[PDB]
């Protein structure tokens, strides 16, 4: 399936994606 | 062949056998090599891996199996393999004796608030989600 | 090379056109003109051989594997140069080429490092030292001169109490080491680098590689006391009682 | 969210993480 | 001196491969030292100045040289600075680059 493809790294641009995470 | 006073018979009386200084012990002892996978990198010194399966790994006994991976689990691969690396001498089998000597000290060692929190942070967002 | 088409046509060479080469020959001041006119013994020293070297001289064949790895066969090989007059008191091993080495055969060598024993043990070779007298070793390199000189085979000497705990030691795999603790020994050394022990009893050149001559005995095959027929090509044993107690002695 | 990327999507869950003697005298520190 | 024996796996353990057969075809020949190698020297004159010399060269010399120019060329920068004693068959170089050249000249075959 085509769609099965996936990126190697992921492109989150989020400001608080780290401050949420931790 | 020639012998005098010195020849080793007659030096080490007890060890007059042939083959005193050429047996082999029985056996004894100690990590067992054939489960254990070596793979050597050439980065020059030789880096050297070792890899196993510690949950499947019968020869580790349960209780162990569990103290190895709780304080080592961040050396568990995502295949479940726990990967040991040092390569701390340009020599490959003394890269691989203290990847050894490692694997003995962890055997020998070895023999939540995080969850409080999302519990605290999710009643908070229930309370939080109030726009109705 | 067009060079030799010149030389066919070029005429025959004659003593006088000797030319000395470019640059060969300084000129010098003479005074005929005004030009020039008006104005640590006690410590041995041991001599190391590469194992890269060991299979560099393996590899090209110097010397033949076969045969046991004997100190005489090196220099018959000139692989190392040992000068009396240096005073050279050992000979001893190095761990270079200790992951490009793979090799395995039977040798005796001085003094011997502890990885390099398990190494070389590892791939199956027997290690062991023997001490050599420095005059008796001297001799050992050249027997033909004493042969000239007439001289017989005299009795290896031992090491002095300073020496004697090495060559004693077991690790060490010493002649004067007690061959009980080498079977146990040996597997300590496996263990260490925890490669499976070949057992040297299975090789079926055991024996020929595990012949060793006594502490008396200067060569694996020539036994102490012992004389040679240089001119006859053969050897010459002592018959006389008086001859056995001294050497005994 | 795996449901998401099977059921409908029909791909692959996407997942990462933030990443954060002579011859050898010379080469050992005896010399 | 006895002549490297045969060996089933070439290169040796230790490294050392004979010269490839067949020979290379080109003009020049180099021949192997009376040890059976590459007669290639690091050398250093005047206390600062590394140079590289190669002895047994046979052959048209000039052609030699050409190449070396332009093998070196790209990995140097530059046009090497060499100097050349056709008399004596040598060929001398500025810098130590052996291990480029003793490469380049096993893929030459010799």
């Amino acid at each position: 399936k085509e769609n099965e493809a996936v990126a190697p790294e992921f492109t989150n641009r989020n400001p608080r994606n780290l401050e949420l995470l931790g | 062949t020639f012998q005098s006073i010195y020849s080793l018979d007659k030096l080490y009386p007890e060890s007059k056998g042939a083959d005193t200084a050429w047996k082999v012990p029985e056996h004894a002892k100690y990590i067992p090599l054939d489960r254990l996978s070596i793979s050597y990198c050439r980065s020059v010194n030789s880096k050297a891996e070792v890899r196993f399966h510690l949950a499947s790994a019968d020869w580790i006994e349960e209780p162990v199996r569990q103290k190895i991976a709780l304080t080592h689990k961040n050396k568990i691969n995502k295949a479940g393999e726990l990967v040991l690396t040092s390569e701390s001498s340009r020599y490959q089998f003394r890269n691989l004796a203290e990847c050894l000597q490692k694997i003995r000290d962890m055997i020998a060692e070895a023999s939540d608030a995080r969850l409080q929190r999302l519990r605290i942070e999710k009643m908070n967002r229930e309370r939080l989600r109030q726009k109705r | 090379g067009t060079s030799l088409d010149l030389l066919r046509s070029l005429p025959r060479v004659s003593l006088a056109n000797l030319k000395p080469s470019p640059n060969s020959r300084k000129r010098e001041r003479r005074p005929r003109d005004r030009r020039r006119g008006r104005k640590h013994s006690f410590r041995h020293q041991y001599q190391p051989l590469s194992l890269r070297r060991l299979q560099y001289l393996i590899d090209l064949g110097r010397v033949d594997p076969t045969q046991p790895i004997d100190l005489t066969q090196l220099v018959n090989g000139r692989g190392v140069t040992i000068q009396p007059l240096k005073r050279d008191y050992g000979v001893q091993l190095v761990e270079e080429g200790a992951d490009t080495f793979q090799a395995k055969i039977n040798i005796e060598v001085q003094l011997a490092s502890e990885l390099a024993i398990a190494a070389i043990e590892k791939n199956g070779g027997v290690v062991t030292t023997a001490f050599y007298d420095p005059r008796s070793l001297e001799i050992l390199c050249k027997p033909i001169p004493f042969f000239l000189r007439g001289q017989p085979i005299p009795k290896r000497m031992l090491p002095p109490e300073s020496l004697v705990p090495y060559y004693t030691d077991a690790k060490n795999r010493g002649y004067l080491a007690d061959p009980a603790k080498f079977p146990e020994a040996r597997l300590e050394l496996a263990m260490k680098f925890g490669y499976v022990l070949p057992d040297i009893t299975k090789d079926e050149l055991f024996r020929m590689l595990s012949a060793r001559k006594d502490p008396r005995q200067i060569f694996f095959g020539l036994a102490p006391g012992w004389v040679v027929n240089m001119a006859d090509k053969k050897i010459l044993k002592p018959t006389d009682e008086n001859l056995l107690k001294y050497y005994s002695s | 969210v795996t449901h998401t990327f099977h059921q409908l999507l029909d791909m692959r869950e996407p997942v990462f993480e933030f990443v954060r003697l002579r011859y050898l005298d010379r080469y050992r520190d005896s010399h | 001196i006895p002549e490297p024996p045969k060996h089933k796996h070439y290169p040796t353990p230790s490294g050392w491969q004979p010269p490839r057969d067949p020979l290379p075809s080109l003009p020049y020949f180099v021949r192997r030292s009376r040890m059976h190698n590459i007669p290639v020297y690091k050398e250093i004159t005047h206390g600062n100045r590394q140079m590289t010399l190669i002895r047994k060269v046979e052959g048209d010399i000039w052609a030699l040289q050409k190449d070396v120019e332009e093998f070196l060329s790209p990995l140097l920068g530059k046009t090497p600075i060499t100097q050349v004693n056709e008399v004596t068959g040598t060929l001398r170089i500025k810098g130590y680059f052996d291990e480029q050249l003793k490469a380049w000249l096993l893929e030459k075959g010799f």
